[PDB]
């Protein structure tokens, strides 16, 4: 009955890039979802499976927390069955998603003097990412009939691209730290309750 | 608004240090490209000191200037081609009368 | 192609991936047997500038196409390349430039 460590996921200092989103398994702990729903700080709290303020006393065998950083206009793509360059090539939630999506603006933590270029996303990819797939490889995407041979050039684009987060961007173009809590149920005793 | 290049096709032998001058009088941002015969020119040194994502053939991407007798001093392993320089002041984003190494 | 000495010029290249705040898209001549000459760059926001040549080229990232036109093509014959500039340090994404190939002749 030790409290689940949400102070290491939400309060972490270095959130992972979206194309290499950090994944943390949570099990064998009691989860308190009351310090979370009514924190009044999260700009986005959308639960696509179990209703938010009822899953406090609901038990799951594993809670997988996916942490990353995306733009404000790209948090609408963290949902089952969506489009864009985040649901397609970076992080695709399955159509049978059973969990919650949490997103709080981080213009005070991930925007530097002239731009925080430390967060990247997968701009180019051959095929869309299958649900919960993670493609960290930086192979040179090919956009023409000419073979790339591993040397980057015209028609051979570097797949990744850098968010230009600044403190003086529009509300859309400001960073939003995002944590996706995906609950799963298996044929094993539940270990995550409230 | 010239970028006069002095050497006029210097060449002695392979495996030697060749120094190409760029005696342009200009502000910063002067770039260096290499073009092999019958090929598309490619970037070597963008902001007059740094190195592009490449040059793994001698890895002697040399830029020592901004006093504007600019220089690239590099080795010559199997890497014979023509070498060009480019101003960046955005009205005449010009090039230079590059030199060969044969 | 073997364009006529006053038929308008028109070349196109395929460019993918937006206009992310620093990206050039320039066009470079190369007269046959002579040194490099440049014709126009379009920056990432909207800024288009040229040489004293009256070119009329425009990029468009939707439809993913760079277009380089002209008006008069008297006698010029060269080899035209499509560059891709990034002259602003974007963190991991180093500034770069990469060129295509393509020719033109007149009569
Ligand atoms: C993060 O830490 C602060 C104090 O250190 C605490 O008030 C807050 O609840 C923590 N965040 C979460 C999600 O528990």
């Amino acid at each position: 009955t030790n409290l689940c460590p949400f102070g290491e996921v939400f309060n972490a200092t270095r959130f992972a890039s979206v194309y290499a989103w950090n994944r943390k398994r949570i099990s064998n702990c009691v989860a308190d979802y009351s310090v979370l729903y009514n924190s009044a700080s999260f700009s986005t709290f959308k639960c696509y499976g179990v209703s938010p303020t009822k899953l406090n006393d609901l038990c799951f065998t594993n809670v997988y927390a996916d942490s990353f950083v995306i733009r404000g206009d790209e948090v609408r793509q963290i949902a089952p069955g969506q489009t864009g360059k985040i649901a397609d090539y970076n992080y695709k939630l399955p159509d049978d998603f059973t969990g919650c999506v949490i997103a709080w603006n981080s213009n005070n933590l991930d925007s530097k003097v002239g731009g925080n270029y430390n967060y990247l996303y997968r701009l180019f990819r051959k095929s869309n990412l299958k649900p919960f797939e993670r493609d960290i490889s930086t192979e040179i995407y090919q956009a023409g009939s000419t073979p790339c041979n591993g040397v980057e050039g015209f028609n051979c684009y570097f797949p990744l691209q850098s968010y230009g987060f600044q403190p003086t961007n529009g509300v859309g173009y400001q960073p939003y730290r995002v944590v996706v809590l995906s609950f799963e149920l298996l044929h094993a005793p539940a270990t995550v309750c409230g | 608004i010239v970028l006069t290049q002095s050497p006029a096709t210097l060449s002695l032998s392979p495996g030697e240090r060749a120094t190409l001058s760029c005696r342009a009088s200009v502000s910063s941002y002067l770039a260096w490209y290499q073009q092999k015969p019958g090929q598309a020119p490619r970037l070597l040194i963008y902001d007059a000191s740094n190195r592009a994502t490449g040059i793994p053939a001698r890895f002697s991407g040399s830029g020592s200037g901004t006093d504007f007798t600019l220089t690239i001093s590099s080795l010559e392993p199997e890497d014979f081609a023509v070498y060009y320089c480019q101003q960046r002041s955005n009205w005449p984003l010009t090039f230079g009368g590059g030199t060969k190494v044969e | 192609g073997l364009l006529k000495p006053s038929e308008t010029l028109s070349l196109t290249c395929a460019v993918y991936g937006g206009s992310f705040s620093g990206y050039y898209w320039s066009w470079i001549r190369q007269p046959p047997g002579k040194g490099l000459e440049w014709i126009g760059e379009v920056n990432h926001s909207g800024s288009t500038n040229y040489n004293p040549s009256l070119k009329s080229r425009v990029t468009i990232s939707v439809d993913t196409s760079k277009n380089q036109l002209s008006l008069k093509l008297n006698s010029d014959t060269a080899v035209y390349y499509c560059a891709r500039g990034n002259t602003m340090v974007r963190g991991v994404i180093i500034p770069f430039e990469y060129w295509d190939k393509g020719t033109l002749v007149t009569v």
